C-alpha cells in the first residue's frame, strides 16, 4: 500500500 | 542520511505526484515508495524513492498517519514543501 499525492 | 528540502509546485490535478509509506503505533517513520511520470516531483528530479519524508511546508510530519499526511499535500496549495532525506 502506497498513498499517492 | 542527508537532511533535505525543495519547494515543489502543485500540478493541474493538485497533487506534486509522489507516492509515500508508513504506519502509526509502531512505524511512525513516513517515507517515499516512488514517482510517477509527467509529476513536477519527477520533472524537477528532486523528491522520489529512496529519499524519506519528514516535513512539509515547514510543518512535521514524523508521527502522523499515512492518511495524515497524504491529505496534508494535497490539502496545500501552490509552491509546496517537502524535507525529504536522502538515503
Amino acid at each position: 500500500e502506497s498513498v499517492k499525492i | 542520511t542527508v537532511p533535505g528540502k525543495v519547494t515543489l509546485q502543485k500540478d493541474a490535478q493538485n497533487l506534486i505526484g509522489i507516492s509515500i509509506g508508513g504506519g502509526a503505533q509502531y512505524c511512525p517513520c513516513l517515507y517515499i515508495v516512488q514517482v510517477f511520470d509527467n509529476t513536477p516531483a519527477a520533472l524537477d528530479g528532486t523528491v522520489a524513492a529512496g529519499d524519506e519524508i519528514t516535513g512539509v511546508n515547514g510543518r512535521s510530519i514524523k508521527g502522523k498517519t499515512k492518511v495524515e499526511v497524504a491529505k496534508m499535500i494535497q490539502e496545500v496549495k501552490g509552491e509546496v514543501t517537502i524535507h525529504y532525506n536522502k538515503l
